[PDB]
């Protein structure tokens, strides 16, 4: 009906040489332009042509500065196309000029006041995209008057519940409420699911506002959602997709009741106790139909019925009925069916009644994540493990992931190292052996660890006050590793600083040697193990004399004279000046078995969580 | 040759229907197909039947491109390497050395147990060859054997074979098997490589001086291993050197230069050839720097490097780091920076006219890294210090925080050299202290108040607001507080004990750092203890550090000679540091 | 610039 | 909610950039490439549902077409991947067997019908008879 | 030594996947691809580390090279390499495009294994080699390859028969000049290089005078005959050198042995930073009027023989940005005025030497210059001259082949001074 448009569409497709495209551009910017620049434009054809262009090209990398008090001619133009590309028009380019904007704002009210279906049905629409406050202003009632007070067709009312799902999740601010229960609850009674479904789901918005608003829900939303899954498909056959019983409405009551608190009603929740037999023992069967999609939405309302379930775990059968099914979910062969499925665990993981039953499946995960070549189920897996870990599989545990860490990635490694380590802690009673596991993860790399984790292990040491003779004998060994990881350099370093003595009757117990040796890396690391190291060596001497004469020799030394910072400056400073010049007696005075820490909470747990997103 | 770049979508049932044509052109067309997926990296290891019951056949493209696919998709699938194995011994029986040189590396090019006692006699008869390409191509995959297995007495023999064939007439084979060799160092029994002696060296001297390029690079780095005895070979050595100049240079310049220094730290009255080469270093240094952008680039790294170790005949150069507009930002630099480093105490003027002249140009960057350059000047001579005094004020007057931000610290550092002397800026500095966003700035304004917080008295109410900041801030923020309320309380006890006691209480048990805590610890226990003893301590000066500005550390440099040439060296960080 | 030389 | 729907060619391009919120020039772009070289590297056994460095996409890949619908953390893929190929199919059966030249004269249809069913970042119908009812007495308005 | 070697274009797939080693992995390098070819800052560095990994990527064109290796080497070595890479494929089929790459596929292939094996590099001297490397052996020929391969001997030498024994060269002096714009010559130094075009059969190993440790001292000598005491000949600065030279001879006795192959080649480059010639005087300098004025003094003092022509004389004059009046003065050529780069252009038809064309600018303003402002743009002369700047030429020339029958006489010479001065910057 217009020729430029489809004509264009034609030569523009053909032209390939991006010049050429430029120069069709350019002729059908003369026309456009020239035709509203001058050549005043004519109503039906032309404008819509020349405007499904606009808006396209507008699309294709470009941008209209014009036309939109004339794209209110087309809303104010006969053809409902043109009103109808006005309506995307400015709807996809988003407007100024707040006259224009006034204009919009009349037209839409307008196309209320023409309470035909699509002038209501498109203004929603604009208004929700466009968003401008003034909507919700002049709406912040008048939507209600629109979806409410006046109840005749799904459509367009649930186009409506959008458009102010969207106005109140974005401006709640201009909503008031009062009290519209009944309403919106005798449509969740309503079998035109066409609007329960966005009702449901802005319902649930203002639950996640309200819960306590709606209790009068709950009954009546239990027994037509029992309905619902009794009743699946036989009717209502365009409500009815692949004859599952309105998968997306189900799912938003699901989750919805699932903002209230677990069972706690006898026969109501009784009922639900049926929903939740009726529903495990429907998944159950294999499929009559031969179509994933049927497969699909069974077990996304079963993801959903179990998560409803979830997070009570006072219903021990039913756990262990999601654990038999589970324990067969790990098998399906479609990875993202297990990872789901692992998703589902590891929330589910946690169940103190059925963690023993999880465990049950550990070596199911093990040659699972050996056998994965992925890392998102791993992750699962991890948490899954985590929920349920205690000490006597973490012992095996320890040796497994580190063996699958060593091969991992590099923040990950991070937090999972830090994740377990935290874990052993949660159940480190054989504390020399999990110094020793301490080790192993040094050993491994050692010098990616943060500050507060080796922070922690210190303080857990030296609150400890039972392997620290142990410990500061191995943390020697550790020290004649010829390699070098600076966390265990300062960690270790201080530890025999205040607890050589307790490894002192061995002849590698030498604090000339080691002495020498820690200077060999004293002055390769950075600026904060220097100052460690000078505590560390200021312990040495006022717990080892033996070496005292050598070490204020050495410490006399240019380096630490010339050390070009202030601090380093002074921190050698207070030491030589109280080596050198010594009063002997402050020494010791001064030198203290710095005590087990003051209690805390291993803040390195809410650190894990901030960086858990 | 011409590109195919498709596989997918069927169109592998395609590629198998014109391999179901045997014919030549279907064949090379399909190849091409396979060499696409190759590229793109798609498997086509499914067409190693059709590969090789094609590959039947006697055409050099064809073997080659058979050669690439097999290789590097057995990788991938070792089990039907059978069928490599096969072929292969075929080319070892095929006349043509270039054609069998070829099917060694591509063999070569794969290790696992079998492959090799297929080849060992024959690789050995590589090595008892007389084809430079082939005893070439021998020693590469005796090198490529060591990827893995490289402790067998039979490559150990095969060691024993190649180790005499250090000692080779043959050009090619003799090049390869020194870098082949210079490579298996690395191995690490730290015994590799015992054929070194004199002799040896002055052959493989004359080598080099007749030997490509390649081969003159490894004489370098195997002579960047052996340590002469005493400098009179040391001597002969440089002599053979002298030649070295204009070549492919850039590497052979590096390596030789690492040589070079590796003995070139006798005196130059010990030997003035030894100062003829500190003279005619220079111009060779500039066409370093007269090369190409990334070289020139390179060569302003090792110019850094030299600099550092060697401060000398260079001091007359600077020429080459004179800035210019078309000049890299990063390349205008180093150029400035040595040029600092390059002090020209007749230029200082007309170059702080420049400095400023930069600091009124427009990047942030080289603006900041100028100003702490300017500061060290201030650092240098005196006179000087006090033109940067007047322009690093207006520059404050710029009221541009990151300008300032790092001249804090470089003020600091400053007046740590030269204090009691322009206390009158740090009035102006009282108001700079609600911009405080450095750590090293803020560390520099505490370190401020340390120094004076006698004569500063407004120090009070300054100091109980910024206990605003316990938490959130770096330790080193923390012992700069701390440290300063000492040094306050020792030159003002009238005033802080309740700010040292509330602050120690709260960094002893608000502590993590054990070093923290227990510096409070020994911060009470000795002003507790005595002040009167702790004045003396810390009230009393502490000596500077006398012209660091921003040295090296020399065991690392002189570990990176060894690097000179190689990546760690021009990088400018530990060879271990990477790996 | 053209020229012979010899 | 449905961050935003984009459909691409086989021949790269975006041939359906549809939105539902302030996405911009840069950002759209930038979700474009990624999202497009994501889906390149992709290969068979993967989902439907690619997590982007902060959340997902529910993404529809064809020989030549490629539907990727934007969603975050918590949407039951499933339910919208049927969505999907309910949407997929409604076209195809309106479009009959549509080549994308069609569409290059039809875009706004699919743009519009996409806007019937599905709005303000969620579905706003899905009833496959009453869409293609609806859609075709409505594919008559002038 | 070297593992992956990738040929990219700017959509930032392969133009090539050249692998040299078993560590690489596809998973590095689409992430190479991905991190350093896309990237939303934009200042990046040829090589690259990540991860302890360097990365010697290079755009030597709009076409990229990706060098990607985790074994500390020479940076250098592994750029030299590159270099005769992309030079030897120009030499080979002149523009490197996609089809360039392309319908030189496997040639590509085939050498990079051989002239880098697992990452070990070869030579790529091609005495030979684009002969069988072509974009099927005799005894013979298997012989004759690996005699070549084992003869000492590169550059293109088996022994060759021209018709005519020839060689024309061309001295290109390129000026490396910076004057004060009061007029000092900060900068006095050249750059220049021995191009030579050759065609002459067998194998000659040729030698060459040219004027040593004093100012300069078959059929045509000179026309410039080396008068004592002559043009600017020093010690040079800088005498670089290609392998075909003897630097043993030189060091010896300061003169290199080269053989040179035939056809064109750059026989050694060169630089002296000191002993040139000026061709004009010119004080280029600009005032500024409190601040609504920038006014710019151009006295351009053109100083050869006249007898010299300079031609397409067209001078950079900046013009103060900001412009409400202009002021201008024309001496002699053709005023001409650059908008978007603000600039005079004294364009001049031609010029001979000794000559001058004044130009006096005064361009109004509105103040700008702050401790930020304007930026001086190097007033520049750039035009059209061949010259011997320093003069330094043949001292002697040294050919023959002494092999069979065409001595030094059975040889024709040639050269060419081709000055080179758009090096002629100063504002400021």
């Amino acid at each position: 009906g217009m020729r430029g448009l489809a004509v264009f569409i034609s030569d523009i497709r053909n032209c390939k040489s991006k010049e050429a495209e430029i120069k069709r551009i350019n002729k059908e910017l003369a026309n456009i332009r020239s035709k509203f620049k001058g050549d005043k434009a004519l109503d039906g054809y032309s404008k819509k042509k020349y405007v499904c262009k606009l808006l396209f090209i507008f699309l294709l990398g470009h941008d209209i500065d014009f036309g939109h008090m004339e794209a209110v001619n087309l809303l104010s133009s006969n053809r409902y196309t043109e009103k109808q590309i006005g309506y995307l028009f400015i709807s996809v380019l988003v407007n100024s000029n707040s006259e224009l904007i006034r204009l919009i704002n009349n037209a839409i009210k307008n196309d209320l006041a023409s309470r035909n279906p699509t002038f209501m049905g498109l203004a929603l629409h604009c208004i929700a995209n466009v968003g401008s406050r003034e909507m919700a202003e002049a709406f912040a009632g008048e939507i209600p008057k629109i979806l409410v007070a006046g109840d005749t067709m799904d459509s367009v009312k649930q186009s409506a519940a959008l458009c102010l799902l969207r106005l109140y999740r974005t401006s709640p601010d201009l909503v008031p409420m009062g009290d519209w229960t009944s309403r919106v609850v005798h449509l969740l009674n309503d079998q035109h699911l066409g609007v329960v479904t966005a009702a449901t789901s802005l319902i649930t918005t203002l639950a996640q506002k309200n819960p306590e608003e709606f209790k009068t829900s709950v009954s009546l939303a239990v027994s037509r959602l029992s309905r619902i899954v009794t009743s699946a498909s036989t009717d209502l056959q365009d409500y009815t997709y692949y004859f599952v019983p309105a998968p997306w409405l189900s799912v938003k009551l699901l989750r919805l009741l699932q903002c209230y608190p677990p069972p706690e009603d006898p026969a109501v929740r009784g009922r639900l106790t049926e929903c939740l037999e009726t529903i495990l023992n429907k998944a159950q069967e294999p499929p009559k139909s031969k179509k994933v999609q049927h497969s699909n939405a069974k077990n996304a309302v079963l993801f959903e019925a179990i998560s409803l379930i979830i997070h009570h775990d006072s219903e021990p059968n039913l756990l262990v009925r999601a654990c038999n099914q589970l324990g067969q979910f790990l098998q399906h062969r479609e990875t993202n069916l297990r990872y789901l499925a692992l998703e589902s665990m590891c929330t589910l993981a946690s169940s103190e009644f059925s963690h023993e039953a999880v465990k049950t499946h550990i070596e199911t995960v093990i040659n699972a994540l050996k056998t994965e070549r992925d890392v998102s189920v791993r992750q699962r897996a991890v948490d899954l493990l985590y929920a349920m870990c205690d000490r006597s599989n973490a012992q095996q545990i320890v040796a497994e992931m580190l063996s699958y860490l060593e091969t991992a990635d590099y923040s990950i490694r991070e937090e999972i190292v830090l994740k377990v380590a935290i874990l052993a802690e949660k159940y480190a009673v054989d504390y020399t052996w999990y110094v020793d596991t301490i080790l192993n993860l040094i050993r491994i790399a050692g010098d990616y660890v943060s500050e507060e984790v080796w922070y922690r292990v210190i303080q857990i040491v030296i609150n400890r006050d039972d392997v620290q003779g142990y410990a500061a004998k191995t943390v020697f060994e550790a020290l004649q590793a010829p390699a070098c990881h600076e966390n265990l350099v300062k960690v270790g370093g201080y530890i025999l600083g205040e607890f050589g003595n307790l490894i002192a009757g061995d002849p590698r117990s030498s604090p000339l040697i080691q002495f020498n040796l820690l200077h060999s890396k004293f002055h390769l690391c950075s600026v904060p193990t220097r100052a460690l190291l000078l505590s560390t060596y200021i312990k040495f001497v006022n717990l080892f004399p033996e070496v005292k004469a050598t070490i204020q020799d050495v410490l006399r030394s240019d380096s630490q004279l010339k050390n070009a910072d202030v601090e380093l400056q002074q921190r050698a400073v207070e030491y030589l000046r109280l080596s050198t010049v010594a009063s002997t007696d402050i020494l010791a005075t001064v030198l203290e078995e710095m005590p087990p820490f003051p209690e805390r909470e291993s803040s390195i747990l809410a650190k894990l969580k901030k960086k858990k997103g | 040759s011409k590109y195919f770049t498709t596989n997918k979508k069927g169109e592998i049932f395609e590629l198998k229907a014109e391999l179901n044509n045997e014919k030549k052109e279907k064949r090379k067309e399909a190849v091409k197909k396979v060499i696409a997926a190759m590229t793109v990296g798609k498997d086509v290891s499914s067409l190693f039947p059709d590969v090789v019951n094609c590959m039947q056949t006697d055409n050099l493209e064809l073997k080659k491109l058979v050669y690439l696919y097999l290789m590097n998709y057995a990788k991938s699938q070792p089990d039907m390497a059978i069928m490599a194995v096969n072929s292969f011994v075929k080319d070892c029986e095929d006349p043509n050395p270039l054609i069998r040189a070829l099917a060694v590396r591509t063999m070569g090019c794969i290790r696992v147990d079998k492959i090799t006692e297929y080849l060992c006699e024959p690789l050995r008869k590589c090595l008892k060859d007389e084809d430079p390409y082939v005893r070439k191509t021998a020693a590469v995959c005796v090198a490529k054997l060591h990827d893995i297995n490289a402790q067998m007495v039979e490559d150990q023999g095969f060691l024993d074979s190649l180790r005499d064939l250090i000692a080779d007439s043959n050009p090619m084979v003799v090049a390869n098997a020194v870098a082949a060799l210079s490579e298996i160092s690395e191995s690490h029994p730290n015994s590799n490589l015992l054929d070194l002696n004199p002799q040896n060296i002055n052959k493989l001297l004359t080598a080099l001086n007749e030997c490509t390029e390649w081969g003159q690079i490894f004489i370098l780095d195997c002579l960047s291993n052996y340590n002469p005895k005493d400098d009179r070979e040391a001597q002969s050595i440089c002599e053979r050197v002298t030649p070295r100049l204009s070549h492919a240079n850039s590497a052979v310049v590096l390596s030789a230069v690492k040589v070079l220094m590796k003995f070139l730290e006798l005196l130059p009255k010990d030997s003035d050839y030894y100062n003829m080469l500190l003279k005619k270093l220079a111009p060779p240094l500039v066409t370093l720097l007269s090369g190409e952008p990334e070289v020139q680039y390179v060569a302003l790294r090792n110019i850094n490097l030299i600099v550092q170790k060697r401060p000398e005949i260079l001091k007359q150069e600077i020429k080459v780091f004179f800035v210019k507009y078309n000049d890299p930002i990063y390349v205008k630099l180093e150029k400035l920076d040595i040029m600092i480093r390059l002090a020209s105490q007749a230029n200082i003027a007309q170059v702080l006219a420049e400095l400023k002249e930069y600091a009124t140009e427009v990047d942030v960057d080289f603006v900041r890294k100028a100003v702490r350059a300017i500061g060290r000047c201030a650092i240098k001579v005196e006179q000087s210090a006090e033109r940067c005094v007047s322009t690093l004020l207006d520059l404050i007057q710029t009221k541009v925080n990151y300008v300032v931000q790092e001249a804090i610290v470089v003020i600091r550092d400053i007046f740590r050299k030269y204090p009691n002397k322009y206390e009158s800026i740090i009035a102006t500095l009282c108001e700079n202290l609600d911009s405080l966003d450095e750590p090293d700035a803020r560390a520099a304004m505490i370190w401020i108040v340390g120094e004076y917080a006698e004569r500063i008295d407004n120090a009070d109410e300054l100091l109980e607001s910024f206990l605003e900041g316990f938490h959130d801030e770096s330790t080193q923020v923390q012992l700069t507080l701390l440290t300063a309320i000492v040094k306050l309380f020792l030159k003002k006890p009238s005033e802080t004990q309740e700010l040292v006691q509330q602050v120690l209480s709260l960094a002893t048990q608000d502590s993590d750092n054990p070093d923290l805590r227990d510096r409070g610890y020994i911060y009470w226990r000795l002003l507790s203890t005595d002040p009167v003893t702790a004045k003396e301590v810390v009230l009393s000066e502490k000596p500077l550090i006398s012209e660091e500005t921003d040295l090296i550390e020399p065991t690392l440099l002189d570990e990176l000679i060894c690097h000179i040439g190689s990546l760690a060296s021009v990088y400018h960080k530990p060879p271990n540091a990477f790996v | 610039d053209y020229q012979r030389l010899n | 909610m449905i961050r935003f729907i984009l459909i691409q060619n086989r021949a790269g391009k975006t041939r359906l950039a549809k939105w539902y919120m302030q996405f911009d020039d840069d950002e759209k772009q930038k979700l474009i490439e990624e999202v497009h070289a994501v889906v390149t590297v992709r290969d068979a056994k993967h989902t439907n549902f690619v997590e982007f460095r902060n959340f997902k996409i529910i993404y529809r890949r064809y020989a030549g077409l490629y539907f990727c619908i934007c969603v975050d953390v918590n949407d039951n893929n499933l339910a919208y991947l049927e969505a999907i190929h309910n949407f997929v199919e409604v076209l195809n059966e309106y479009f009959h067997n549509v080549c994308e030249l069609d569409l290059v004269f039809n875009f706004y249809k699919v743009y519009t019908v996409v806007d019937e069913m599905f709005l303000a970042g969620e579905i706003r119908e899905t009833s496959q008879t009453k869409v293609l009812k609806q859609l075709l007495m409505l594919q008559s308005l002038e | 030594m070297i593992g992956g070697l990738f040929i990219y274009n700017h959509k930032g797939e392969v133009l090539i996947s050249r692998v040299y080693r078993d560590d690489i992995g596809r998973n590095a390098v689409d992430a190479f691809r991905v991190n350093v070819i896309h990237a939303r800052q934009q200042v990046r560095s040829p090589v690259t580390n990540i991860a302890r990994t360097s990365f010697f990527h290079v755009k030597r064109s709009n076409i990229w090279l990706a060098a990607v290796t985790k074994q500390n080497v020479n940076a250098a070595m592994v750029f030299e390499f590159l270099y005769k890479m992309c030079d030897v494929m120009a030499a080979y089929f002149g523009k490197i495009s996609e089809e360039n790459i392309k319908n030189n596929f496997v040639l590509i292939y085939e050498l990079l294994d051989e002239i880098l094996d697992f990452g070990y590099p070869q030579n790529s001297e091609t005495g030979a080699l684009k002969t069988f490397i072509t974009q099927h052996q005799t005894k013979e020929e298997q012989s004759q390859i690996t005699s070549q391969v084992t003869g000492q001997i590169g550059w293109r030498r088996e022994g060759i028969k021209y018709r005519r024994n020839e060689l024309f060269l061309d001295v290109l002096e390129s000026v490396n000049l910076l004057m004060s714009p009061q007029g000092q010559v900060l900068s006095a130094h050249v750059s220049g290089r021995v191009v030579m075009k050759s065609y002459l059969s067998g194998m000659p190993e040729c030698k060459f005078g040219m004027n040593d440790k004093i100012v300069i001292e078959s059929m045509e000598q000179k026309l410039i005959s080396e008068e004592d005491l002559g043009k600017q000949s020093i010690a040079i600065d800088d005498c670089t050198f290609h392998q075909c030279v003897r630097l043993s001879k030189f060091d010896s006795e300061r003169s290199i042995s080269f053989i040179p192959p035939d056809g064109e080649f750059e026989l050694m480059r060169y630089r002296t930073t000191k002993d040139i010639i000026l061709p004009f005087r010119v004080i280029p300098l600009v005032r500024e009027v409190g601040r609504t004025k920038l006014e710019v003094k151009v006295v351009i003092k053109s100083n050869f023989k006249p007898s010299l022509l300079a031609q397409k004389i067209e001078v950079r004059i900046p013009t103060p940005l900001n412009t409400s009046g202009v002021q201008v003065i024309c001496m002699k050529g053709k005023a001409k005025y650059k908008a978007s780069e603000n600039a005079i252009v004294w364009k001049i038809k031609r010029m001979a030497g000794m000559k001058e064309s004044q130009i006096s600018a005064e361009i109004e303003l509105l103040p700008t210059n702050d401790k930020k402002k304007w930026a001086r743009p190097p007033i520049s002369m750039n035009f059209e001259v061949p010259f011997a700047p320093s003069g330094l030429k043949v001292r002697y020339l040294k050919v023959f082949e002494p092999k069979l029958n065409y001595s030094d006489h059975d040889v024709i010479k040639w050269v060419r001074y081709i000055g080179r001065s758009g090096i002629y910057e100063t504002r400021c």
